[PDB]
């Protein structure tokens, strides 16, 4: 009942976004993709006015992530298609680390939010790399046995993190012991290609059998399994927040659930076979961030 | 081919 639409409150007109994400205060937002480019820009000028990042940073390769810091103001990480992650300074324009021990394209790249800077990255080559900014060398390698989609840090402990893999499961580990997972949570039918976590309890994911499940990651149960949208193919995006879910779809249709109700609570049609390719909550916020495959930025808003 | 997520 609360919400029933997505209001447009602005849009950037225009390739494919990868990656929206905010910075630590919902200040800045950044964005990058196939054009090899990534662009910060100032989310209250984007809102206010009738247009042009603040920050551009050109890379050698396509990127498909962007994790910004959560205690570093200027600090943001990506990930590359040829497996570099690296580490910069939006106000430099400095790449400050260059990691290059992945064989293959990187698909995630993740910030710790409890310790800040650890980043963890996971690739096509099967491996998870857990990196520390103060250490040129990754800390923590784990060998897996399928390509890596997502790679995410539980948000009160870096001691854990999702994986969300190639072969339909979510692989939980715990860094302290990467012997075995503490858990592998099936149920997608195809790869997971995005893994979010509520709170620090509750573990979302995306995967290309067309479905968001909901996970319980401290009794290890699966809780839910959200459809509607249509994601058979590309990395479409996924959001979370306290209460709700977000996702793209390759309808060029944003969606979004709560985490009690199966079905949408609403979605937006962006305006082709475009798909939606990112999206991002602004915290607990109705308000998103959201792109699409021609490259498309746009602010929503959720409404009654 | 860009953003389409292995089988």
């Amino acid at each position: 009942t609360r919400y029933s639409r997505l209001r447009v409150i602005a849009e950037i007109r225009h390739n494919i976004v990868s990656s929206i994400e905010f910075d630590r205060d919902d200040e800045l937002f950044a964005t990058a993709g196939v054009s090899r480019c990534i662009k910060v820009f100032d989310f209250s000028s984007v809102v206010n006015e009738p247009q042009c990042p603040i920050v551009e940073m050109s890379t050698r390769s396509k990127l498909s992530c962007l994790s910004w810091n959560k205690h570093e103001k200027n600090h943001i990480a990506s990930s590359d298609y040829e497996g570099i992650v690296t580490v910069w300074d939006v106000t430099t324009r400095q790449s400050l680390m260059e990691y290059e021990e992945h064989e293959k394209r990187a698909w995630s790249v993740d910030f710790s939010r409890t310790e800040p800077s650890m980043l963890v990255s996971g690739s096509d080559d099967c491996k998870v790399k857990v990196w520390c900014t103060r250490q040129e060398a990754s800390v923590i390698n784990i060998d897996m046995k399928a390509n890596i989609c997502c790679v995410k840090y539980n948000p009160g402990s870096s001691n854990y993190i999702a994986v969300g893999s190639a072969d339909h499961h979510i692989h939980y580990y715990d860094l302290r012991n990467i012997s075995q997972p503490l858990h592998v949570f099936s149920g997608h039918k195809k790869a997971v290609s995005y893994v979010k976590f509520l709170s620090n309890n509750e573990l979302a994911s995306a995967s290309t059998d067309s479905t968001l499940r909901l996970w319980d990651v401290k009794d290890n149960l699966p809780v839910r399994t959200f459809r509607g949208h249509t994601n058979e193919k590309n990395f479409v995006g996924l959001t979370v927040n306290s209460e709700y879910l977000a996702c793209g779809s390759e309808t060029n249709e944003v969606y979004v659930y709560h985490k009690e109700i199966t079905r949408p609570v609403t979605s937006h049609r962006f305006g082709g076979s475009y798909f939606i390719s990112a999206v991002c909550w602004k915290s607990d916020s109705p308000t998103m961030l959201t792109a699409n495959s021609q490259g498309t930025i746009k602010v929503l808003v959720l409404a009654a | 081919r860009y953003a389409v997520v292995p089988d």
